[PDB]
């Protein structure tokens, strides 16, 4: 993780929080095991340490968020590098949480005007949201920007 | 005037560079010039700059590595030399190379046994809206904000403690909350706590107050750094079992209750001025809390409180409409029928069994008015005058009406004891302000009173700025009418027989109230028709209908930032009701501890249902894995696109 | 019929090609036609077209390379030949090859010793909204606007200067501002400066004024070409040290103040007519300037000035409401009680100590009335009359109200020296327009007065085009009522006793002011009831309530274009106040120079934060 952007931290931190089931800040064999075999399959509980000790940099038996972050640095995001969508997201995002929300996008459009109805804002977000949390990523926002 | 003297000193610096042979050769890396000038001649290198520089400072400030390395041989001591005076006091060159995010000169400077304990007590380093930064004091704190990890790490390995404090008493942690780049500084906060390996017996660095007594937990709540507030919440929640899609954690609930004297979150939330600090009430352990404080134990004492106020005012009006009255005394209407009045107010007549009933209720209003002042003795004596206005605007902007209600009741209690004549003029103000003061309870009784916020929000601002442009157009035209009907006999058209009523007369034409003066039987002068139609076309056709449209647009710019004001005002109503009410009823909220073997901390549990989000969790698992109105909505995205794009 | 003759001539061009055997063979690349027709016969090839053509022009115009090469042999001299008259004057065939952006005919033509200084002085090239383009006069300027580098480099290398001027005196630099394509012509501006090799004693090409005296910096400020304004600013700012996320810049402040008599930027901006030029005031070295000239040094002199006018009007009304009056003289009420009035205006009575005080304040208003006039004498003796209306509309459209205030004060001064009868009518206009004129200061006190922009924006337009559709529906209906109560005794229903008041009577009903006529005791005629019901459901339910919604719509199409008007108007309040006020107070702003040995120019400085993620993405 030589250089990253704020969004890339913030979304991966949401990933790490979603992946860490007990919120201890670490990842153990029991934790990674169940959520992986929640998704249909089942690794045979030997791949799990082979998952961790492949990536555990200090060998403490846990995966802290920096080890989690440098793993995603090797599973790096694609070549979507710009400058204006970067600037467009800062003007939109008031608190700078990295996730432009419903009421924020209502707020910015209100200062431009055009009187969006509450249902009409929900039609904007639900189509733009790829994974389905009702919030737009930085990665999701550029796909509405470039082409349809 | 103050900003120019700062600026003039800055241009005063550059002339010293452009005249010195040394420092101009130090601004560039003119090593050929720098070699010959130093070793040959006999000149000291203690040439102070205009803001008190040294030549060693300049190479760092214009980020020039190879020049200052030559300076180390000639100058063994100027690393130890701070800067001189009044803007950059004590700023050594170790600070400046850190601010440039590297020079690998921190290698060389710490090779020259440079102190890491210097303090930058200068003017332009203090927290102020004049400055544009706030880096604190110590070089450890300067490396904290530019987010350079190995530069931080190198400094711990040379004996730099983490418990330095500024003049405010802030630690290095408190600096990080105030930095504007939020999530990109969230990572540093975990990094520094890892170097609390020596658990000190005082407190483990996360509890240290400032000079105004604030934890770093509370400090984010004051400034609304929600993302940092989200992160510090993580170390306090304590999760129990999980059940499929269900999860039952257990929140900490210690520094967010009104138990201690510190007041601990909620009074500190409502007493700020910042708008973005109100946002914290959406976050998860707080929004759930005050709902439990309101629906249980908050609402029913509040509604039962206000009904006692309702029977108070009703009891006042009954002892208002019954007053001791005589017929008009012996003086007849001595002005020629321009003086019709008929009672003049009985003097000392109580000798009736009926008025003893009136004697009862008239005392009770006096008794209650004393109690209102007794609540408001300490409030005015402690919370300043302008400090009271800071309390005022957000959630309590009535609070003087209930004071002035207590004046006028005490005036009319005085006024009948001396028994002077003018007793009606307090009785007006003591009546309308009483019934208006029941609108304080519009917050309660349902969410069918956020109007009283908007009618506050709009009576200032909009109506206030509209009042002046009334008050001058009316001031000419009322003065215009007095000139033209000066000549006339006011037995017809008695609007305008004198000047001070003519303003009041004109005021009713402006709001389409009075009939509009016309006689149709006696000819009125020929300047009236030109002036009056010109008055009508502005006042009730241009100006007044402009008010509605100007009221129209301002209704829905604040449609969203109204509803959260209502939910904010309940919390402010809640705590004030708690503080001035004793216990042995509506107990200290949440569930008590240490019967369950946990400790004196008190808790509440929250159940919630997550989701699965199957399409996002595949790509993270494969990162582990080894070797309608659609066209309407998309046009708005196009409208979002075309308005933003370059133009 | 001006533009019709242009189309009339243009079809006549084609027919000559349709009938000349050479020229139609010149339009196509019929080589063997041009092989056979030229060398064999003995015909003169100097056949001019309908608007003055040659054979070489048509081959150039219909992009025909190989036909032109065959024309090189038979025509040693048609290279030097220009086109004839009145729309395309002097446009030689060198120009037309450049407009088609290359043909490598420039290769051929400069091999054929073609001159590069022939000036196209024709009609269809002058700057006008009639033509759809503007390309200057010189063939270098033709290559510059189409953004073709290698042609430009070629033209310098054969002896073309870069300092030619048009009829308007415009350089080739000035032409690049007026192009509609902004960013794709910004690159050319850097390129031509690289060929300014001769350090000239006169000026280094960037300071050359036109016939109305404009540097290319200032002209870009006039036309609102923001991106061009942003890029030319770059050569004048001078950066000092940088410190982490801080930056200490130092803007130049030379041609943007009101120091010289040229006035150089700011009077030029507010006196534009174009809308987009007001956008320049948001750029960084300018917005910082006027905010300093207003927060300091502008606001207290303005508010102290507006307090003085407030004490003036009070002194006027005090000497207005006390007038020399008497009871009615010997003429009793001669009409039968339709003549109630009672005072009639004293003649030459002054002999009280009270009137001495009234004499004092009356002279105060008169002396003040002269002062208003003598300020406005040099104003409209120079700035035309409709030219003053171009000054008027933007931020100072009162400026005749304070003039017509002064005439009404003079007439009532003339009136009481004559001691004539009707002295109440000049006092009327001098009293409304006095108090209405204090609304001029609504720019001040805070941003709690941009109403005076919006109420101006709405009393014109919106009310004004609504006023006629009032003024006819009232005009029938009032005339309808004068017939319908012609029969009746006006002792009851005195609304309509005669036609002239019956208009004004009806006018009170249209705005819902008068109470509406009814008697209930005398049966009023049976056609009134249908007609008056038809009046209400148009006027006070359809017609008037339409105006609120029509007002309601137009309030928020001007949401954004209201706030920038207000900050624009402060600038107009600023510089006018600076121009008429002498010095030794609130000096030429910014930091003085040449004490630091830096120059006679004066400067100012700005710090900021880079927001270093932009530094961090800079990979
Ligand atoms: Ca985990
Ligand atoms: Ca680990
Ligand atoms: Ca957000
Ligand atoms: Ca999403
Ligand atoms: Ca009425």
């Amino acid at each position: 993780a030589d250089q990253l952007t704020e969004e890339q931290i913030a979304e991966f931190k949401e990933a790490f929080s979603l992946f860490d089931k007990d919120g201890d800040g670490t990842i153990t064999t029991k934790e990674l095991g169940t959520v992986m075999r929640s998704l249909g399959q089942n690794p045979t509980e030997a791949e799990l340490q082979d998952m961790i000790n492949e990536v555990d940099a200090d060998g403490n038996g846990t995966i802290d968020f920096p080890e989690f972050l440098t793993m995603m640095a090797r599973k790096m995001k694609d070549t979507d590098s710009e400058e204006e969508i970067r600037e467009a997201f800062r003007v939109f995002d008031k608190d700078g949480n990295g996730y432009i929300s419903a009421a924020e996008l209502r707020h910015v459009m209100t200062n431009l005007g055009e009187k969006l109805t509450d249902e009409e804002v929900d039609e904007m977000i639900r189509e733009a949201d790829i994974d389905g949390d009702g919030q737009v990523n930085y990665e999701e926002f550029v796909q509405m920007m470039t082409a349809k | 005037s103050w900003a120019q003297s700062r600026d003039e000193q800055n241009l005063l610096q550059q002339k010293r560079i452009w005249e010195s042979p040394l420092l101009l050769a130090a601004k560039d890396n003119d090593v050929q010039a720098l070699n010959k000038l130093l070793k040959y001649e006999d000149c000291k290198v203690h040439q102070r700059g205009a803001m008190g520089e040294t030549a060693l400072h300049i190479a760092a400030l214009y980020d020039n590595l190879e020049a200052a390395m030559v300076l180390m041989e000639a100058a063994p001591e100027l690393v130890f030399e701070p800067m001189t005076s009044e803007l950059y006091e004590g700023q050594t060159a170790l600070h400046i190379a850190v601010v440039n995010q590297n020079m690998n000169l921190v290698r060389a400077l710490l090779a020259r046994r440079a102190s890491v304990s210097a303090r930058a007590t200068g003017t332009a380093f203090r927290r102020s809206p004049c400055n544009l930064i706030y880096f604190g004091e110590h070089p450890l704190s300067f490396a904290a904000c530019v987010n350079s990890e190995e530069i931080v790490r190198l400094l711990i390995e040379h004996g730099a403690d983490i418990r330095a404090q500024d003049s405010l008493g802030n630690t290095v942690l408190h600096i990080l909350i105030l930095q504007p780049n939020k999530t990109f500084a969230c990572q540093m906060y975990n990094l520094l706590l890892s170097y609390d390996r020596h658990g000190d017996h005082l407190q483990p660095l996360d509890l240290v107050p400032n000079h105004q007594g604030l934890t770093p937990f509370k400090l984010a709540g004051v400034e609304g750094n929600t993302v940092m507030f989200q992160h510090l919440m993580q170390k306090r929640k304590h999760t129990q079992w999980t059940y499929g899609p269900l999860t039952s954690t257990l929140y900490d609930l210690t520094e967010i209750d009104s138990s201690g004297d510190e007041q601990s979150l909620l009074e500190l939330i409502i007493t700020t001025k910042k708008r973005e600090a109100r946002q914290i009430l959406d976050q998860t352990p707080v929004k759930e809390l005050v709902s439990l404080k309101w629906k249980r134990y908050g609402r029913p004492y509040f509604c039962m409180l206000g009904a006692i106020y309702l029977l108070y005012i009703i009891c006042f009006t009954m002892c208002c409409i019954y007053r001791p009255l005589k017929p008009r005394t012996n003086n007849r209407t001595s002005p020629r029928d321009n003086t019709l009045l008929q009672q003049k107010l009985l003097q000392e007549a109580y000798m009736t069994p009926k008025d003893d009933i009136r004697l009862v209720g008239e005392l009770v209003t006096v008794i209650g008015a004393i109690i209102i002042l007794l609540v408001e003795v300490p409030d005015i004596f402690r919370m300043g005058v302008t400090r009271f206005f800071g309390q005022t605007i957000l959630g309590g902007p009535f609070h003087v009406l209930i004071i002035t209600y207590a004046f006028m009741v005490l005036v009319t209690m005085v006024m009948r004891l001396i028994s002077a004549s003018g007793e009606v003029v307090p009785m007006s103000f003591a009546l309308v302000l009483g019934w208006c003061n029941v609108m304080y309870f519009a917050r309660g009784f349902q969410m069918l009173g956020p109007f009283t916020i908007m009618i506050q929000k709009m009576i200032f601002g909009d109506l206030m700025r509209f009042c002046w442009l009334m008050a001058v157009v009316i001031l000419g035209f009322a003065s215009a009418f007095y000139i033209i009907f000066q000549t006339e006999d006011p037995e017809e058209l008695g609007h305008f027989y004198d000047y001070p009523m003519a303003l009041f007369s004109t005021f009713e034409l402006f709001l389409t109230i009075i009939d509009g003066p016309a006689n149709y039987n006696v000819d009125l002068p020929f300047m009236y028709s030109i002036t009056y139609a010109a008055f009508a076309i502005i006042a009730t056709l241009l100006m007044l209908n402009l008010l509605i449209a100007m009221m129209g647009d301002t209704h829905w710019r604040v449609a969203h930032e109204r509803d959260e004001l209502w939910r904010a005002q309940i919390v402010a109503t809640t705590v004030m009701l708690e503080r001035k009410l004793p216990r042995c009823l509506w107990p200290r909220s949440g569930i008590c501890g240490r019967e369950y073997g946990l400790g004196d901390r008190w808790f509440l549990r929250v159940e919630d249902r997550q989701d699965l989000n199957r399409q996002r969790i595949q790509r993270y698992a494969q990162a582990f894995h080894t070797r309608r109105s659609t066209s309407r909505s998309s046009a708005n995205w196009e409208r979002l696109r075309q308005g933003t794009l370059r133009r």
